């Protein structure tokens, strides 16, 4: 009923933490990525993960991460965590000179596609936008997709919310309750804290009318089959 | 406070 978290390594925590895009693009500078990218690096490590940051990459060079990452013998790994900081659109998130395709990425770790993952719980958070939605808040033995959670900042067409100085809501929150929990909570419970917390604690300031006392909740997507413990 |  809870996944075997015993193996010698926990596992690899890839950060990927796109900050800067190229002109062309006409993408924003993500400011307060860098506080993210940190606090989840401390975070992860403390869970005993094997983190490794790597900044400002080109769609090219997500895919070829991913791909290479794919392709290492995970059998002393207990699982394997991927977060992604960058723009977004619809399943879809922004290399610095273009988009790839989220379903591209999470596909090399398939369960047919990457034998030493299978069984293992196989974790993508994503801080990016999923569309430009703004809420105003109100007063074979196993299938190949199974053991994957995607734990999205923001509702399925939304926006996602970034403070320059804090750094996102969503990083900021996750963080935070991992920090508090990790030791006394199921994963989904944590997530589940997560969300109340971006939930009930954040909402926009703006001089921007559009864009003022704005709201957001994260989505878990969940096809795990067994309770994910970090102790 | 900014989108990404």
């Amino acid at each position: 009923n809870s996944y075997k978290m015993d193996y010698p390594e926990m596992g690899l925590c890839i950060i990927i933490n796109n900050k800067n895009f190229h002109k062309s693009t006409g993408m924003t500078s993500r400011s307060g990525t860098d506080v993210d990218a940190a606090n989840l690096r401390e975070t992860f490590r403390n869970l005993k993960y094997e983190v490794r940051n790597k900044n400002d990459l080109t769609r090219e060079e997500i895919v070829e991460l991913m791909r290479d990452v794919s392709k290492e013998d995970h059998s002393k790994r207990s699982s394997f965590v991927c977060v992604l900081l960058s723009h977004g659109e619809a399943g879809i998130i922004f290399g610095t000179n273009g988009p790839v395709d989220l379903k591209k990425i999470t596909n090399f770790f398939r369960g047919d596609r990457c034998r030493s993952l299978t069984g293992k719980p196989k974790l993508f958070i994503i801080q990016a936008c999923r569309g430009t939605e703004l809420d105003c808040g109100i007063e074979h033995k196993i299938p190949v997709e199974a053991d994957f959670l995607y734990a999205y900042s923001t509702a399925p067409g939304y926006y996602s919310w970034r403070n320059s100085k804090d750094g996102s809501w969503f990083i900021q929150s996750l963080c935070a309750m991992l920090k508090q929990y990790a030791d006394k909570l199921e994963f989904m419970h944590i997530l589940t804290r997560v969300n109340r917390k971006v939930a009930t604690e954040f909402e926009s300031f703006s001089f921007d009318a559009t864009f003022h006392a704005k709201k957001q909740i994260p989505c878990i997507h969940s096809m795990l089959t067994k309770e994910l413990y970090f102790y | 406070d900014e989108v990404d």
